[PDB]
């Protein structure tokens, strides 16, 4: 019942820093790769690889049977699902413990419950949280929501009880665009989750995104291992975050780190999990949403208190008591970059392209989690992300000024990224706060960011083999005569 | 399915084992598997050297057949 | 016979595979199908038109049931045929008379041999 | 630790024989095969094979190294080395034992202490065993051979401390050859045994070789599986062999029986041994040799007494005692009969060449170990001997009579064979008892048996691959057509 071989369900980025987790702590690594991944850093960078086949998510990484075949065939013990993909199916968390494997992973039950944002709220709500005013189950009709915002007054967010990705909300305004909204909104929520359930809040106009990161042993101990700001936001989805959250108070800190604990504890959760908060611009602390899984910029907090974040995950699914047992103290701060492969001179449209040059920065408080390297290519079928570029110093003016030099080192040729957004918000005024307050918020970066970067300039052949009766599928170069 | 597959009639090679035979016989393949890119040129074709009787019941059977023959 | 590792491997490899990007077959215009077996064909045509009664193997005409001129009926026995020891029925596939019996008591017989005509 | 899967170190009939024995057992077969052996019956056999290359013994079965490969690249948890290689060097199952594997055999300083024939007779005389006056010490030089032979009377064997093949003995008849014999045995030893250590003992005129078959127990238990007979040697190596050892009185018996048991007692022995004696002209037993392999002989104490010998070697490596409570009673008489590629009719001399035809005898009381089959070739690489035939019956009578039919069956054509002779010794009244004895001995079939036996009338392709962590050589025919 001990962690000994782990399937790594996932690909780029997560898929190497959980490899590099795994080798640290010596143990063994299987990827998995779709067959655009095929020559992937992680795929090499594994002990094992397997082939899932299939062009897309869904033909592959997506696919339980074909997870939990490598695992079979790797003879893995454990599977890490890195984040998104299945990393929050419950009903592959249920299969995977019905495999008999150790699912490094919260409870399928957990992630049911805090991935319904109703019973998640109804959780916040027993734990205590600070609360946006906001109706407690789903509204049937639209005059619900008229009823709300009347009462509440406008705006108001409209949101899918399943949604996701960002996707999930349709503001209004005024008592007039209520209908429409709350049509297209169930519309949508049923096509993208399947699932019509809807449900309406007070909208925060300049929210601040700030969030928690939780350890929790499966022995009921919690740990807050630090706070996150992840404010520069392009559309719904962040771009820039940083560690720990600057220019709060006190009382706000405490508030959040209390608030993480009880709800992390009436979710019965373990393993590593965030708490997302909105800060109003009123200053008051709301909450938002449990994420059941490592987080995407969990380096930064793992730069500001020195934890292994994906190294706790596998102690906690191993069972073992938390060694750490007091909240950490933040050492110093720490900017994460997302290099996607966007560009912000055309409204952040994806650009899939050949990676024809990556040279990483290197040096003095320099970090870079890469899932690409020259000659890679980027195509449609996956996430843009390329690589995280992590920077900290002693102090937020040392870790800006280390920014603004790493991220003019970084070169990145053949594909639009949003370096050159990087580059000028790490030098913006409203990001460099006057030392007591900052003026970036959650749509900064679209609605009041003074944009100006220029916009971007043989097969494989199977052979079945017969082995004593069994079939065996072998793939070959298709050219190695 | 109806090709005709490699069999390992007796043994039981490893992973690695199979890998390295598959990839030593893909290397001892006969190339290009025919030449299809053969064109038809009848100019100085042997049939047509020969001397043919005028009555010659081989212009029908040899010569013409293998003028026409495609 | 191949070595892999010192591993022994008999290795079966057919006559027009072609793996690696090429390999030789088929070249004059040759088509593979399934053969059909060794017998008469028993599909929309069936052997049972005949009026033939002929032997469904090799072995000894051990009995004779019935006599030239008898009327018989589908599933009446005609021989037995004792091969191996074992005795095998044989009978009429149709109804008619039994019109030129070739057979008699202890002769060997052929399969294939007419044993006698039902018309 | 249990076996699971043996290699077999071994080529021909005794591979055949311990992977038949393992698939009884239950357990997988490793075979292991040098180039000449590529179609060997057991490569085929086996449930694995291995070639090791090599076109010769010293090139390959004899290689430490080829054989721990091929157990490791096997995944073989025992080696079971047959007899002959590597079966008696003690090096070899140390470095078995050092690789972790199951030696199926006896303890690297048995087979130490009884391989020198000094340290054996020191065991032996501890045990009180029957003993030839001799020398307890080697001999130093030709002068006090003299004073032996002087003392005891002539004639006088000079054997070799370490020996083999029976080639290790001189005999003296003459006080005046001594020191010529003694100067060659020296220098002869010394190159084809390393050793010049030579002793003298008192040799017999016309003895006869009987064995005790032992198996022995890791927990000390020690059985007398049977007695043999082996006295139709020629250049001092078997022929004909047979059980139980016949024409024995009951008191022979017994000394043979409890001497084996003391000396393995002594030697601290376990495994499938026999204990070698000659019976002298007057009927007194002398010890000569314990062979801590499995004798090439088994088969017709199998047959005698009903053990599984391979087998009972399994149990006892796998560290069982002994279900074998007693010294089983034979039940009939069995002869071996060796089909070396020899032409009795040219002086036994070897004579490789292809196996044309090989017709085995069947039917009632006919055992076949064959290591050959038609097509078969037999190059001068390895030892001459093709097959053994077994023929067992009720009495010794019977048995003789199954033997004349059996061998009249048997056919082998393409290259000579004993077999003519063993038509011929099974019809001699020498071999043939009176009722009470008979005339063969050691020294019958070169020196007194009738001789009248006529005398008998592209390259692979090796590819070097790299996959991850291993290099694997690939061999294939030289002219793949693929
Ligand atoms: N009331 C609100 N006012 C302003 N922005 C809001 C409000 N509620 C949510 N948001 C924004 O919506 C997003 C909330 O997370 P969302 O559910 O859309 O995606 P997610 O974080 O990928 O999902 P999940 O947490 O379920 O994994 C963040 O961008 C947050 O800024
Ligand atoms: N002292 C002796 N007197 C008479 N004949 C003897 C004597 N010693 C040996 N012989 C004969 O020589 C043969 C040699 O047999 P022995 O067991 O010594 O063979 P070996 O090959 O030298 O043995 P190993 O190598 O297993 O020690 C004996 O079988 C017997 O035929
Ligand atoms: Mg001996």
């Amino acid at each position: 019942s001990k962690i000994s071989k782990v399937l790594v369900a996932n690909r780029g980025e997560i898929a190497v820093r959980v490899i590099r987790a795994a080798k640290d702590a010596g143990l063994a690594s299987v990827a998995v790769y779709a067959e655009p991944d095929a020559d992937a850093p992680h795929v090499r960078l594994a002990d094992e690889a397997f082939a899932l086949g299939g062009q897309t998510s869904a033909e592959s990484y997506l696919v339980f049977e074909k997870i939990l075949d490598a695992a079979e065939k790797s003879g893995a013990n454990a599977i890490h699902p890195g984040y998104g993909f299945l990393s929050e199916n419950a009903d592959f968390a249920q299969a995977v413990i019905d495999a008999g494997l150790i699912w490094i992973g919260p409870s399928p039950q957990s992630i049911r419950d805090l991935g319904d944002k109703v019973t998640a709220r109804h959780i916040a709500a027993r734990a205590k949280a600070p609360l946006v005013p906001g109706t407690p189950d789903p509204v049937k009709d639209a005059d619900e929501v008229v009823a709300f915002a009347k009462e509440h007054g406008v705006p108001v967010a409209i949101k899918a009880a399943f949604g996701g990705g960002g996707r999930g909300m349709k503001v209004a305004r005024t008592l007039e665009e209520i209908p429409e909204l709350f049509e297209s909104a169930t519309r949508e929520a049923i096509a993208a989750f399947g699932r019509g359930e809807c449900f309406v809040e007070r909208y925060l106009d300049k929210p601040r995104h700030v969030e928690a990161q939780v350890i929790a042993d499966q022995h009921g101990n919690v740990v807050v291992a630090g706070t996150r700001d992840c404010s520069l936001q392009r559309r719904f989805q962040k771009l820039v975050e940083e560690a720990p959250a600057p220019f709060l108070t006190d009382a706000q800190r405490k508030e959040i780190h209390e608030s993480a604990k009880r709800i992390c504890k009436e979710a019965g959760y373990y393993g590593a999990g965030t708490v997302e908060y909105l800060v109003g611009q009123d200053g008051l602390i709301s909450f938002l949403e449990v994420n059941t899984r490592l987080q995407v910029e969990h380096p930064v907090t793992e730069e500001t208190s020195g934890i292994d974040l994906v190294r706790q995950q596998f102690k906690i699914a191993n069972g073992e008591p938390l060694d750490i047992t007091e909240d950490p103290t933040p050492r110093g701060h720490s900017f994460e970059f997302r290099i996607n492969g966007e560009d912000a001179g055309r409204g952040f449209l994806p650009a899939p392209g050949p990676v024809t040059k990556f040279v990483a920065p290197t040096g003095p408080g320099v970090r870079m989690d890469s899932g690409v390297e020259t000659g890679s290519v980027i195509g449609g079928q996956f996430d843009s992300m390329l690589a995280k570029l992590i920077v900290t110093g002693a102090t937020r003016e040392e870790a800006l000024e280390r920014s603004r030099r790493a991220l003019a080192e970084f070169t990145v040729e053949g594909l639009a990224t949003v370096i050159p957004f990087h580059r000028a918000v790490v030098s913006d005024p409203a990001f460099i706060g006057d030392g007591e307050k900052f003026d970036v918020h959650t749509r900064w970066i679209e609605t009041e960011w003074n944009n100006t970067v220029e916009p971007f300039t043989v097969p494989r052949q199977t052979v079945v083999v017969e082995v004593g009766g069994r079939r065996l599928e072998v793939s070959l170069p298709g050219d190695l005569a | 399915d109806h090709e005709a597959h490699i069999k390992v009639l007796r043994g039981e090679p490893t992973p690695e084992e199979m890998a390295a035979l598959m990839a030593v016989l893909a290397s001892a393949g006969g190339g290009p598997a025919e030449p299809v890119k053969k064109e038809r040129n009848m100019w100085g074709h042997p049939v047509d050297k020969l001397r043919y009787s005028v009555f010659s019941w081989q212009r029908v059977t040899l010569l013409e057949r293998t003028h026409m023959r495609r | 016979v191949v070595e892999v590792g010192g591993r022994r491997l008999e290795v079966s490899l057919p006559g027009d595979l072609a793996i690696g990007g090429g390999g030789g077959a088929a070249a004059p215009g040759v088509v593979r199908k399934k053969p059909k077996p060794r017998k008469r064909g028993g599909g929309g045509a069936k052997a049972a038109s005949g009026d033939a009664v002929t032997a469904p193997m090799q072995g000894t005409v051990v009995k004779v049931a019935v006599e030239e001129g008898q009327e018989v009926s589908a599933g009446d026995l005609v021989v037995v045929l004792e091969a191996m020891k074992m005795e095998n029925p044989v009978t009429a596939h149709k109804d008619g008379t039994i019109t030129g019996l070739a057979v008699e008591a202890g002769a060997a017989i052929t399969q294939g041999t007419v044993i006698a005509e039902i018309k």
